């Protein structure tokens, strides 16, 4: 049997054929192969507009115009990237709510590379919004960076020796379409010790119990699950390109970038709005910016706070009404983070961003020593 | 040598020779009454009169 | 017998009255029984070809 | 777009091939806003 | 959590402790020479200079 | 990684399978498949819905709020 | 680029200031002319 | 220019307030607006550098 | 603004289509294999 | 004894019938988070009850992938749930503090 | 001990460390890691030169102009990413002439791989000498792509859908410097998938005869003549960087 024996093929065997996996994972399970179509969807559409982009601020905005008008079927290459860096961030969050319900992180090694996969697809996609040029690109990229000057000491020489000036200029937006371009190929790389550290262990699954006694091969049942999930995949894409391209996109980036005045009010797209909210939480610029920080690592110190003698939450009723008040809590934090900072959503949006820290830090690990106590261990 | 090649890319980041050479910006005064912001150019920047 | 696949294998064909059962049966460490399974189909696969 | 100021009392026109989606409404906001013009309600002056 | 504390573990850090705080001299001065930090730097006699 | 036949130990176990092509893959999907998610919904609501909708309630009162915040007063 | 090589910088400036070099547009929407600063490359003999 | 609160500066962007000198009252923002080295040659005229 | 308005929608009507006879026919694929494991029976017959 | 630890029984048994896993037909001890004290107590068990947590287990992983449960008749009683493990992982987790006393002697 | 038992460590310590490899290689054998190593050079400097460089014909010629006159020690990065593609082609063609004096091509999957290595080296220099759009870069760009109008039938099909027009222009600029910037990605993969297919079976050595019977570590025996090699790597190209940098380049 050459399947098992070539040096190639036994690395393929062992990943996506005769791969043991359980026989009861859901369709939160899917979410790791649409992670991997999503980046290879946001490589080729990537790469096919790379060829026709032109990185400069006189012509950057106007070679974008050039895609979605003259070029054959670039404008839909081009909403194909956008949607699909959307989509990305679907997958990203659902993978990650999986992990949290039904305790994946104890999977400390694949877990918080998990995490260093997020803060990547993140530093991806701000990069990307860059490049076209717009008034919500130009901005948008100007509160960022400046986070780095409430570093005391070093701030401002970091900014600026990142921008290549003292401004957000020509300078930026040729290295950020550089990092933009190498940055997915790092993506995979780590995408791949992703699953090496994975398949040391295999899959969870719903209940949190091992699986041993009853595992399937990966083929063919989860190759036709992974399949049918990704045209699922497809047709949530296909429906934000095919008929409202522009529902998540701000109207604002349609105007050439003016580094002399700003818009009235400035949002994040949808996938940063909850973190927007907790820096603007706080009338601080350090205390902003290290809250801002601490929302995202704040998984990579969740594995310490397991309190549960159970690893999923499907048998701990506390622990999932508190699960889903932070889905909500979620939730609000995004709808704070695109309205203007003003009365009631200021005051609404620190109590939020108070909700999320308390829930994940107190309320949740206090209440799994609660449940193990209602069980008499 | 280690020092030397880091330093000389780190310092490729910073700004170029072009962008240090911004000149500077002469104002007609008599073009601003009184009670009056007017922004103007300079090094990218605005700059509040 | 090369790569100690089985202690012992044997075809069959059972016949009953308008039926029967045609095929084999084979005895094997744990760890061998997909690599029998597949030189045995294979087998079935090459004669019908 | 100086020019533009100066022959437009300061106000510079925009480029019109995108109008419809730099502004929330699209052709609902710019329908409104040519068919919109009013007198100015009670106590609002505007500069000539 | 609290396993590393009895006799025997005060005893392995006072027997790195001395190993420790070299390999801080060795970041902390490795820190300066990579950056050329002149704060530090103008105190010590000989590399004033440049 | 991990391979078939170094997993666990199991004894004493019967399993009957049918082949796909004998039985139907679609066999009573709504007679029984309704039921199935009325109980699994049913089970799960209390646990999800309430996080939820106290989320509906302070949206829309802080719109409201803020919709009408900038109003005049006589004043 | 002549800064610290053949010139020094009140040279270099002052040998910048010898010609002329177009600039703008102004409030006006026009182009002129004033003099050459250390920023400005050698002028152009041609137009093209 | 002339907006929020001390009828000064406002920023949209996150909520802070300035007054007539560029002085910050309110908000996240740590410092006062920058102020360059500037001079005063003549009546009508200024420079900035 | 949006020359592509028409082509896009067009594709739109041919995407909904195509999904619509891809999606149950991958469903029924699916449903197809896990079969065998969606009727299986087990039972337990440990020595006595 | 009294009324008052007799409704602290009646919220353990729901709480126990709220987690639902004997709704699949399972114990207390078959969620155990497996780590190394946990399995070595597995380790320990003996033959009828290793086997009977194995097919209990494979039970419990079949309804899941179906979303299904076992009729009521068939659910674990809270009163009948044997905690069959935690003497075994008691034990283990004892013999462990006792390393980790001599460990820093 | 954790060298040979973390999932991560261990893929390391079977290809750089705990190798066994044959005790006579002699230099010839340097020139695999030197190739890594111009890679990784080309990666670097190349990755530096696109944070300045712009892909348009109006002003890539400028651009370039731009890194070597004005950006900090552009002029050292942008010549060592041109004559580190030439040391790249020195060591190719040693690692090649190793091969077949030492009939090393015995290794049919590593060796027919080597090959796919070969070429995707010369599309990816090709595809970067046109990007500065100089004389040589255009008329060599010209030259090159028209050789598939030779293919009867389909030639210049495929040709004018190569260049995006009817002759090397705008079009072609842009998705070279694409091309230019994804390929050098590719050739790491397979690079490592070079090594894969090697480490089946080890390394031959001078004689063509196995070396089973006295082998020894790769570390720390290799690892110290493959730094040899490379600061003799350094030192070829910093004699062309550093006094003779249009020694190889046409005016
Ligand atoms: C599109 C947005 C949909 C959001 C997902 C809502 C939850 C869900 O039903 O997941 C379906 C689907 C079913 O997966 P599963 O493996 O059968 O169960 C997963 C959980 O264990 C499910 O947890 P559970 O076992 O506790 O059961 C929850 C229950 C939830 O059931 C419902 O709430 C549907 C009730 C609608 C009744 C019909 C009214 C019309 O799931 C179902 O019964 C299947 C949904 C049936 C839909 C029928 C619609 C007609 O799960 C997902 O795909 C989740 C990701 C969906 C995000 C898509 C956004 C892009
Ligand atoms: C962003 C993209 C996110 C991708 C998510 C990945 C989803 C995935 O890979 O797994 C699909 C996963 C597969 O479900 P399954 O293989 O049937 O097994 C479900 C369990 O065995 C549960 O067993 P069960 O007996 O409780 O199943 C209940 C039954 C749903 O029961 C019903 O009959 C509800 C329908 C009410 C309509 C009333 C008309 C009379 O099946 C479903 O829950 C699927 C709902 C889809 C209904 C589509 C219309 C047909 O669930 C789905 O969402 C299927 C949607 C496929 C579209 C079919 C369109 C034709
Ligand atoms: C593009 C870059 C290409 C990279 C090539 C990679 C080369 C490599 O990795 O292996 C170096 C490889 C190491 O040779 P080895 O470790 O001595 O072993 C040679 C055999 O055992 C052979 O044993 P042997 O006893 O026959 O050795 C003869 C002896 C050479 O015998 C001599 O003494 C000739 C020198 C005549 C000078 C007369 C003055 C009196 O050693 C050599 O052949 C090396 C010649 C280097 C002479 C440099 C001046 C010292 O050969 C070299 O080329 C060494 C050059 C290192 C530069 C040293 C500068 C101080
Ligand atoms: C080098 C090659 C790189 C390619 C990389 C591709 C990246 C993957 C993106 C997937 C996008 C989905 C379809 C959008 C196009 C469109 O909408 O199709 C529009 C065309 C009509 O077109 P028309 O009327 O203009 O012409 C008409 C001329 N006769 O019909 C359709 O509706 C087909 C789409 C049906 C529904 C999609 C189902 C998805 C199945 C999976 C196939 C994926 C194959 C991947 C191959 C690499
Ligand atoms: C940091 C990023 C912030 C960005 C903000 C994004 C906006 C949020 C918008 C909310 C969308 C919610 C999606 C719909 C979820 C429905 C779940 C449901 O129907 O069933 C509950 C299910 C219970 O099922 P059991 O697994 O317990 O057992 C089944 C027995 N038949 O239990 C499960 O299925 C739960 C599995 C996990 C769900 C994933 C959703 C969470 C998304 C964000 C989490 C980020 C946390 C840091
Ligand atoms: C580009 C980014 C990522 C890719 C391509 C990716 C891909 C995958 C895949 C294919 C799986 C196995 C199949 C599955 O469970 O769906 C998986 C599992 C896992 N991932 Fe990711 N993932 C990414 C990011 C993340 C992030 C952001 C986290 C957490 C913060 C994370 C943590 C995990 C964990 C804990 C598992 C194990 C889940 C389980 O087996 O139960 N990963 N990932
Ligand atoms: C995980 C991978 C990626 C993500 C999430 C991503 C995301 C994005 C986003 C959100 C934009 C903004 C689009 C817009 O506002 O119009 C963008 C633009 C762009 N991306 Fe990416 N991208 C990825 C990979 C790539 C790759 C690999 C390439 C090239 C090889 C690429 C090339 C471009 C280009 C040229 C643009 C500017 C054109 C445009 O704005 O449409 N991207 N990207
Ligand atoms: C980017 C391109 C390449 C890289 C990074 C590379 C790297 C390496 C390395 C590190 C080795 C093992 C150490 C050594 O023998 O030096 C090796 C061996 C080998 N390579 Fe390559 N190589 C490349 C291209 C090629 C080419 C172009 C050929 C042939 C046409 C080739 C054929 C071989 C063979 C046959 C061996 C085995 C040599 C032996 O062990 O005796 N490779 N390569
Ligand atoms: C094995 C890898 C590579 C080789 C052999 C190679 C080779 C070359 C060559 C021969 C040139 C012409 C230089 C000149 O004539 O001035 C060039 C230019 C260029 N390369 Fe590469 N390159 C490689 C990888 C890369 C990578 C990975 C990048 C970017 C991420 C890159 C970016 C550039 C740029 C921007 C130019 C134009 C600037 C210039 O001409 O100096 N190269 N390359
Ligand atoms: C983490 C990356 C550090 C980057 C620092 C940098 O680019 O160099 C600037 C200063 C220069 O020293 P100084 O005496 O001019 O001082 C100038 C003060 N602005 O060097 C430092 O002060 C080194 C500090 C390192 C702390 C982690
Ligand atoms: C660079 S502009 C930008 N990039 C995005 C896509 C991004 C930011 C951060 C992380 C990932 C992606 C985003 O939402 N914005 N907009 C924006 C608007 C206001 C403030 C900040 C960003
Ligand atoms: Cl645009
Ligand atoms: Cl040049």
């Amino acid at each position: 049997n050459i399947r098992k024996s070539h040096p190639l093929m036994k690395i393929v065997n062992n990943a996506f054929i005769d791969l043991p996996a359980p026989s009861n994972i859901s369709s939160w399970w899917n979410f790791g192969s649409l992670l991997g179509i999503c980046l290879i969807l946001q490589i080729l559409t990537g790469l096919f507009l790379a060829m026709h982009y032109t990185s400069d601020t006189t012509t950057a905005f106007s070679s974008v115009t050039h895609i979605c008008r003259d070029v054959n079927y670039g404008w839909i290459i081009r909403y194909m990237h956008a949607n699909g860096a959307s989509m990305f961030f679907i997958c990203l969050y659902m993978h990650v709510g999986r992990g949290l319900y039904y305790g994946s992180y104890t999977f400390l090694e694949t877990w918080n590379i998990g995490v260093i996969l997020l803060l990547t697809v993140m530093a991806t996609a701000f990069m990307g919004y860059v490049l076209p040029w717009g008034q919500m690109s130009f901005w948008g990229a100007t509160v960022i960076t400046n986070l780095l000057s409430a570093i005391p000491y070093i701030g401002t020489n970091l900014v600026e020796w990142i921008w290549g000036g003292f401004s957000v200029d020509k300078a930026t937006l040729t290295r950020f379409f550089a990092f933009h371009f190498i940055l997915p190929f790092i993506i995979m790389a780590i995408a791949m010790v992703h699953l090496l550290f994975l398949h040391e262990t295999g899959s969870n699954n719903p209940t949190g119990i091992s699986s041993d006694v009853d595992k399937i091969p990966f083929h063919p049942y989860y190759t036709i699950k992974d399949i049918l999930g990704a045209l699922l995949l497809i047709l949530a894409l296909m429906l934000l390109v095919l008929f409202a391209p522009d529902l998540l996109g701000d109207p604002d980036n349609y105007t050439p970038a003016n580094p002399l005045n700003t818009p009235p009010h400035i949002k994040p797209e949808w996938y940063f709005l909850f973190a927007y909210a907790i820096l603007r939480s706080i009338p601080n610029k350090l205390g902003g910016v290290l809250a801002l920080a601490f929302s995202i690592l704040i998984l990579a110190l969740i594995p310490l706070l397991h309190t549960s003698k159970q690893r999923s939450m499907m048998f701990r009723p506390l622990s999932q009404c508190l699960f889903w008040a932070l889905v909500a809590d979620l939730l609000t934090l995004t709808w704070i983070g695109g309205q203007p900072v003003e009365h009631p959503y200021i005051t609404i949006g620190q109590l939020a961003s108070v909700l999320y820290f308390l829930l994940i830090l107190v309320l949740m690990p206090t209440a799994g020593t609660i449940e193990n106590k209602l069980l008499k261990w | 040598a280690a020092k030397n090649v880091v330093s000389q890319f780190v310092s490729s980041m910073s700004a170029s020779a072009d962008v240090l050479a911004m000149s500077k910006i002469e104002i007609k005064l008599s073009d601003i009454p009184e009670g009056k912001n007017m922004a103007f150019k300079w090094r990218g920047k605005p700059l509040f009169v | 017998a090369t790569n100690k696949l089985c202690q012992s294998f044997q075809t069959f064909n059972i016949c009953y009255a308008d039926t029967g059962l045609l095929g084999a049966h084979f005895v094997c460490d744990h760890m061998s029984i997909d690599d029998m399974m597949f030189v045995l189909q294979g087998q079935w696969m090459r004669l019908c070809t | 777009p100086e020019a533009a100021r100066a022959a437009n009392n300061g106000a510079l026109p925009p480029d019109l091939s995108y109008i419809v989606r730099a502004r929330h409404g699209g052709e609902d906001y710019v329908f409104s806003l040519l068919t919109g013009y009013c007198e100015p309600p009670t106590g609002v002056s505007l500069r000539e | 959590l609290t396993r590393f504390l009895g006799p025997r573990y005060r005893q392995l850090a006072r027997n790195w402790v001395p190993t420790a705080s070299l390999w801080g001299a060795v970041g902390a001065v490795g820190l300066v020479w990579a950056t050329d930090w002149r704060l530090i730097l103008d105190w010590v006699p000989y590399i004033n200079g440049k | 990684g991990r391979q078939f036949g170094h997993l666990t130990r199991v004894r004493h176990v019967i399993t009957y399978s049918l082949s796909p092509f004998e039985q139907r893959a679609f066999p009573h999907y709504f007679s029984k498949g309704i039921p199935n998610v009325l109980r699994r919904t049913r089970a799960c609501i209390l646990r999800v819905a309430p996080p939820f909708v106290a989320f509906y309630l302070v949206y829309t009162w802080g719109t409201q709020e803020f919709e009408k915040s900038k109003r005049k007063n006589p004043a | 680029h002549l800064v610290g090589v053949c010139y020094t910088e009140d040279e270099a400036k002052a040998l910048a200031e010898e010609v002329e070099v177009q600039d703008g547009p102004n409030e006006d929407g026009e182009m002129f002319m004033r003099p050459g600063k250390l920023s400005d490359y050698f002028p152009k003999p041609y137009p093209n | 220019a002339n907006a929020g609160d001390f009828g000064g500066y406002y920023c949209p962007c996150h909520g802070s307030h300035y007054d007539a000198s560029g002085r910050i009252r309110k908000g996240p923002a740590p410092l006062n607006l920058e102020v360059p080295s500037y001079e005063f040659t003549s009546d009508d005229m200024v420079i900035v550098g | 603004a949006e020359p592509e308005h028409d082509h896009r929608k067009r594709m739109g009507l041919k995407m909904l289509l195509m999904m619509g006879l891809l999606l149950p026919l991958v469903y029924a694929m699916k449903r197809h294999k896990w079969s065998v494991l969606k009727s299986r029976k087990l039972a337990y017959r440990p020595p006595k | 004894v009294s009324a008052s630890s007799r409704w602290l029984e009646g919220i353990r048994k729901w709480y126990y019938n709220a987690a639902g896993f004997n709704k699949l037909g399972l114990m207390r001890d078959d969620t155990i988070h497996e780590n190394d004290d946990v399995k070595e107590a597995i380790r320990r068990l003996p033959e009828n009850l290793y086997n009977d947590r194995v097919f209990r287990i494979k039970r419990a992983l079949d309804l899941s992938m179906r979303q299904q449960i076992l009729p009521k008749e068939q659910w674990t009683k809270y009163e009948e749930d044997k905690s069959y493990l935690e003497p075994y992982l008691k034990e283990v987790i004892r013999e462990r503090k006792e390393r980790e006393e001599w460990a820093k002697k």
